[PDB]
């Protein structure tokens, strides 16, 4: 019963850490790029008005 | 040397009949003589900036014309007292007027010209004889402290037609009179210079004298030399006093100038409270710290021609002292506020705006800034030396360093102090981040270290590497709670908590840990990174089979001497001697290699 | 007194929107007060913006409709703006120009001041003692305000923010361990608010230490720019001449710099940082900053700006350029507000720079700090544990995170929550803080001393 | 020549920023030079940038500041900046003017040269096929610099982008298995700066093939948009009169964009991005393109137009401009840096767009272009590795992606990591590579033709 | 044959460059030959038209470009074209255009690009995260098409 919940955890542990590991890695730098990229290119409307 | 006021466009004024004026010149606007300068000029007529309000100013005002651009005041005064950013004195204008506001057009001389002040010629100095720009004809005794060398004014020369006897001079007579080429110019103790003008030296020199404040930190690991220039983050839980305190009281300077850009109001009143309270021993004596200081206050509704126009005046006042062989540390409290400022005016003019929406210039003028400090062989035939160090702050909205004011800033100061507040919140002070934080005068200070002190160097080196390991190792610990873990790891894990809580962390109220000299620091840091090794040998000597050491048993065998390397902090520099010190350092080393030899 | 006769001139250049363009004018001043006669007998009120040689411009306060050129009479006073001020006019309210509307007399004043003043010498400014409690316990047990500090309320448009400075003047006051005043302004208020702040002030017998100035939305959008001008020259009047504390609290900020930046476009000038004046920072502290202690007085000024966020963005110039130059923030929220607790204010991200100087022994009680740290670090666990919670389940909690749990929920009812009408006063909010302490054992108070645990912590 | 007395001027109109307006001046001359006196004795001059009628716009370098508009004293030399030059300039330290800083006499002209020079006519410009040994892997190796080739170094604030010019300096040769003339142009940098650099040109013996021109971060900002086309001047002179071969290095350009930037706000020029000049890269064309052979002439000139790279953004105009002009760049990171790896030098966002035909047979070695493609391949893949696996983590990948971590690992301390004095010579850095490329397999080395692998893959 | 107006020549020139390769284009076009001309620049065109409008204090629109970039551009190109030729002679030729564009930071939002986009049939996007791995040529292939699939079916 334990080898058995362990192994469904280990599992769910890896899952779990893998979508953690790829919000900080991959998602989240991607949305502050994008944002980062917004707030510059209104600066340049901003410029040219 | 007065015009007319043609018109009014807000803090704006047109003159009229002004032809002879130069532009940044001075005038002094209506019947309040409100204080601006000339920006634009077409024909006859001159387009003034006002700093102060324009309220009241009619058609047809007087304007009198100051031949002068924005310049500082240099004479005996000017320590002790309190400045504006554009040099006018607050603690005569609040007492003087008996009121709480500073008067609008208000006119105070920014050296009182009632003092009578004990002045000395040089007694070498003859009628007949010849002097050159930056030659000290004479001393002013105005403190214990510090002396006033009197100059002659940089770009001035000729043959001395007359010398003023000893005795009691206010800043209004005539001390020397000096001939060029027949014209005679008649000097008294002050002398102007334009606040945006770099005053000449002989040659700019190569730091190489370190700047000995009283924090471990903030000096072995990341050292700031004579005439450098740091920058130090400003938030509200850095914990920037330590810096500023331990600065000002100890540092092996001569002239302490602290700056205000544009800082809240209860900010300014904090740094003006704190400062004349501060002391320090000097020859034995207690002084006031305000005995060789000088100040320019400017909060946030100063009028910004102030704001922008105070660090450009610090600097001034530092170059002065500088050129008289003194060394000059200089704090901006925020630089970020000055560019704040700078941002106004850049706005008010209707310029073109670039990065972030600061001027194109901004970089400019920061790097120009910058690099009026260092190390420098002043004027004269003296042949004197001094230097001007920079440790101004930076505060940039939101704390990113994304704004250009403080990613301009980092590319031109050569060492940041990097503080932080997670560090604050744990109670461990001084807040130095460490791993951000970095110092590039390694180097130019390895002459020094060599000559005088040998062992620093390495050891600081070995320091680094540990502390950077025990981040290194943080997610081996948090994936293993320090069981499948070296023993060798467990030592730099363990021995870099001591370093951190028993030399990089100091109490400075506490009366024996106010000031660290630099040969205690070093004794501390030797015999920590001396243990290292140490424990480092016993484990990898003996990790081969069948009987090896591991930390537990080292902390077991030798528990008295990790607790001895604690106490080191403990050794009061006041009352043992450094004779003493390293006699009981001297001690523990003896201690620590045979604790470590019954082991083997 | 001046004594020189008026000059009222029927030249006009021509009129364009807010301005009136004067022609002949002898030796006009800048920001001189006017006065404009229309062909039908109606007066008008403006300012001289402008002054070109014998071209002044002046801004006219009401509309321009119905002036014309050739019979309008503009009426030159030969002075600038100055206020009437006094003692007796604390407990009047007065709208933006500075005339009753309480159906009371015109003040009769004790002095004349220019409204925009002068800056107060640094040399002579004394770092914030004392502490002013508001009798609101989310912003005295745990935010306090230091008796010289100037920290802002935050809010979101269709929050409460009116509701609350209408509370803090009812209940605002001194620690008492007659000599406060309280100076409001509203600027770009409705007239459904303005009948709020007047009719509760009268109400509840406050009236007779508060100044009220009402700048109504539909009023002329310069005087809400000299409002809070005027609102500082009594504040500066009543604290620093007539020797006592004074808490000025300038309501709508955002109004206010919104009339600023109309003010920069009747100018021509050209639009700063999203459509701001590049001087906008200045003129915000040139207001905020007259304020504080002064060395040789008993008095001091206080200030509570208010401010809307647009978008409820703190990036936003408006409460960016405020809080850059002011010490620390209140900060209302929404999900309080939506969970109808009141106040809504959230106490982790508020700050308070000058609580350090306002509370402690001989100014409130020896705990204040100790209760303030502890029920911070109480509430923020709280959240987290309710945050794990809804992961883990309840039956996944141990016994300390349900001793969190539960603080969490008694804290926003009892601590937080009180109601537009009870006042707490310094030493009832700490009680209340210990009430919610002493769910804890001793040993998980870890940053509350000893020495202050066994005082306090039992009965 | 000119024969005509000048004409001395002083009718300034006014003056507007950095700008003076003169009126009344017989038959301007677009793009002139004007000599000033201030009314105290200083020496100023500008550059005449508008015509109109009987006005003329002078730009002036030292600046505006003091300019009269009553005494102050203009004279036209009636030409345009013609300068001063001889071969006798090498071993001669320069200001950002073009005047002597060396305690020595002015310039005994050859010849005089317009600063602005002229294009090269495209017929006849040859193009480059020799190639420069700079004795580091990763330039020789993956991104070859010919004799003639444009190449500048993208760096940021704090990299030792200045410690790899200055090794460029004295262990840069040839192939063929030769005394190049150096020019630096050391312009809005700090002292130690040029202090570094000087000193090295004494220390590595070469003092007297080297022309320095200096204008340091104290120094005014006009000048600072000279100072490059006095030393490329210089250095045309030197290369297309004299056939000498000369490396022209140009200290971070971001301080000549900069300094183009406040003169474009000045005169209120159409902006493009960042509020540059829409014109800038026509502007640093002019610099740039003063470079490369010339056929019939054994000259030629070599430029590394060093640039910092504002917040590390690649996009920034400056080196987005300058990366479509020259020819491709080298490109340092801080992610190298912060690893003690020297030189800091990331290859994948790098080219050098003459590599093509400077390497192989007759030049190198034949497999030159094939190593370099292939290690391009794998380093690329390698990062797209570690991309993943920060993720995924260690245990997800297999063999297949271990191959490229442990070349990344190996690459990038074998092959990239070399230290200040380390000087390897191209046939080496081959070598090194298919070091590197046996770790792959042959079937994975998808780039190289089987006609090398069976040669080379083998050893 | 090729026309040179290199990057360090005279800005104003750039215009009559590009003019000047498409009149000699269509003049070949006339006597029956497949003409495929390219200028590989056309942003160093409308740049050019920006530093002149700028002299001219002319009002600008989106980025500083003229308000007739467009207008520009879109006659330009409209001179390609397979055609039977005028002359008794009945020949039949084209004048093909092959324009590159240089988008600041690749960024494929400038008046440029966008208005090059909304005349040009077929699209050729690049990809600088190709190029730096070396993956010539660096084309995207997702974003890039050709409307002229259809017309090449038969």
């Amino acid at each position: 019963s334990l080898q058995t919940s362990f192994v469904t955890l280990d599992e769910a542990i890896k899952i779990t850490n893998r979508r953690v590991n790829a919000i900080e890695h991959v998602i989240i730098p991607r949305i502050e790029r994008t944002l980062a990229y917004i707030i510059t290119e209104l600066d340049e409307r901003e410029r040219e008005e | 040397t007065f015009g007319y006021v043609h018109g009014v466009s807000g803090p704006v004024v047109t003159a009229c009949d002004m032809a002879g004026a130069a532009m940044y010149e001075l005038v002094r606007v209506g019947h309040s003589e409100l204080v601006g300068e000339i920006i634009r000029l077409e024909g006859d007529m001159a387009t003034i900036q006002v700093y102060e309000e324009t309220s009241g100013v009619s058609v047809g005002d007087p304007v009198l014309r100051t031949g002068k651009p924005l310049s500082v005041e240099l004479g005996p005064g000017i320590m002790g007292a309190i400045f504006d950013g554009i040099q006018r004195p607050l603690s005569d204008i609040s007492s003087q007027t008996q009121s709480i506001y500073i008067p609008r057009g208000v006119n105070v001389s920014a050296l009182s010209r009632d003092i009578k002040w004990e002045f000395i010629p040089s007694k070498n100095l003859r009628v007949g004889s010849h002097i050159t720009g930056g030659d000290i004809y004479g001393i002013v005794n105005e403190n214990s402290l510090i002396k006033h060398k009197i100059m002659l004014p940089p770009r001035s020369r000729g043959s001395v037609t007359y010398i003023a006897p000893p005795g009691n001079y206010d800043a209004s007579d005539v001390v020397l009179e000096l001939e060029f080429e027949g014209v005679k110019e008649k000097l008294s103790m002050v002398q102007v210079w334009p606040v945006r003008q770099v005053r000449p030296v002989t040659e700019k020199l190569p730091a190489n004298h370190p700047l000995l404040t009283g924090q471990r930190v903030l000096d072995a690991l990341f050292p700031c030399v004579q005439g450098g220039t740091t920058a130090i983050p400003g938030a509200f839980g850095c914990g920037k006093t330590v810096i500023s305190q331990s600065l000002s009281k100890y540092s092996n300077s001569d002239v302490i100038i602290y700056v205000g850009c544009g800082e809240r109001g209860n900010e300014m009143s904090e740094v003006l409270r704190d400062f004349p309270e501060l002391t320090m021993e000097v020859d034995g004596k207690v002084e006031s710290i305000m005995k060789r200081t000088a100040l320019v206050a400017n909060t946030s509704n100063m009028p910004v021609a102030a704001r922008e126009a105070s660090i450009y005046t610090g600097i001034t006042l530092s170059e002065y002292f500088r050129d008289m062989g003194y060394h000059v540390s200089m704090m901006a409290d925020s630089t970020s506020r000055w560019a704040e400022a700078l941002r106004e005016i850049s706005g008010r003019l209707a310029e073109m705006p670039a990065d972030s929406g600061y001027p194109a210039y901004l970089g400019a003028r920061l790097a120009s800034f910058y690099e009026r400090a260092g190390r420098v062989k002043c004027l004269g035939n003296p042949e004197r030396e001094g230097s001007v160090s920079i440790v101004g702050a930076v505060s940039p909205p939101g704390g990113d360093f994304s704004d250009p004011v403080t990613s301009a800033t980092l590319g031109i100061v050569q060492v940041f102090w990097g503080l932080d507040k997670k560090l604050a919140q744990r109670k461990h002070f001084p807040s130095v981040n460490w791993l951000i934080s970095y110092s590039k005068y390694m180097r130019a200070l390895d002459e020094y270290y060599d000559k005088h002190f040998t062992e620093f160097v390495p050891l600081r080196t070995k320091a680094k590497e540990i502390l950077q390991e025990e981040e290194d190792l943080a997610e081996i610990v948090q994936l293993v709670g320090k069981a499948s873990l070296a023993e060798t790891d467990k030592i730099t894990l363990e021995v870099a908590k001591l370093i951190k809580d028993d030399f990089l962390q100091q109490n400075g109220y506490t009366p024996y840990d106010r000031f660290c000299p630099f040969y205690k620091t070093v004794g501390m840091l030797s015999n920590m990174i001396s243990f290292y090794d140490m424990a480092r040998r016993a484990v990898e000597t003996t990790a081969q089979s069948d009987n090896k050491i591991t930390w537990s048993i080292i902390r077991e065998h030798m528990g008295e001497i990790l607790y001895k390397l604690s106490s080191m902090k403990f050794k009061d520099p006041v009352k043992d001697g450094e004779a003493k010190i390293k006699a009981d350092y001297a001690q523990l080393l003896e201690d620590m290699q045979n604790a470590f030899r019954s082991l083997e | 007194y001046l004594s020189q006769p008026r000059l009222t001139y029927k030249t006009v250049s021509g009129v364009n929107g807010p301005l009136v363009i004067l022609d002949h004018v002898k030796f006009p001043r800048y920001a001189e007060i006017v006065h404009l006669t229309l062909p039908d007998g109606t007066k008008r009120s403006g300012q001289v913006l402008e002054v070109s040689g014998s071209k002044a411009v002046v801004q006219v306060f009401e509309g321009t409709s119905g002036i014309d050129a050739k019979k309008t009479s503009c009426e030159f006073t030969g002075d600038i703006l100055r206020t009437p001020v006094s003692e007796d006019m604390l407990g009047r309210v007065f709208n933006g120009s500075g005339k009753p509307i309480d159906r009371g007399p015109v003040v009769l004043a004790e002095d004349f001041l220019d409204i925009m003043g002068q800056p107060i010498n640094p040399q002579c400014r004394i770092y914030p003692e004392e502490m002013i409690q508001t009798g609101i316990s989310a912003i005295d047990g745990m935010n306090s305000i230091a008796r010289g500090q100037k920290i802002p309320i935050f809010s979101a448009a269709g929050l409460p923010h009116n509701e609350i400075a209408a509370q803090i003047c009812r209940q605002a006051g001194l620690v008492k361990k007659e000599n406060f005043a309280i100076v409001f302004a509203a600027m770009g208020v409705n007239m459904e608010t303005a009948r709020f702040f007047k009719s509760d002030f009268e109400e509840n017998g406050s009236m007779d230490n508060v100044c009220l100035f009402l700048n109504l939305a539909n009023d002329p959008t310069i005087e809400r720019i000299i409002t809070p001008r005027l609102a500082l020259t009594t504040a500066e009047f009543l604290a620093y001449q007539c020797e006592k504390h004074v808490l000025v609290i300038l309501t709508d900020m955002s109004s206010y710099a919104e009339a600023l930046r109309e003010v920069s476009a009747a100018r021509e000038e050209v639009p700063g940082r999203r459509g701001f004046p590049g001087y906008m920072y200045t003129d915000l502290a040139t207001i905020y900053e007259r304020a504080g202690r002064v060395e040789g007085r008993n008095g001091s000024i206080t200030q509570i700006p208010i401010l809307t966020m647009p978008n409820d963005d703190i990036t936003h110039p408006i409460p960016d350029l405020t809080g850059y130059i002011t010490e620390g923030q209140i900060y209302v929220d929404r999900q309080l507000h939506n969970r109808q607790i009141y106040p809504p204010i959230n106490v982790l991200p508020s700050l308070s720079r000058l609580m350090k100087s306002a509370i402690g022994e001989g100014m409130t009680r020896k705990d204040h700090a100790d209760v303030s740290n502890q029920l911070y670090a109480c509430y923020a666990i709280g959240k987290d544990v309710q945050a794990m919670k809804a992961v883990v389940g309840e039956e996944a909690l141990t016994s300390d995170d349900l001793l969190y749990l539960e603080f969490l929920q008694k804290f926003e009812k009892n601590f937080i929550t009180q109601g537009p009408y009870e006042n707490r006063t310094v030493y009832e909010t700490l009680d209340i803080g210990w009430q919610l302490l002493r769910i804890f054992p001793k040993e998980m108070l870890k940053r509350i001393p000893q020495s202050t645990l066994s005082e306090f912590y039992p009965r």
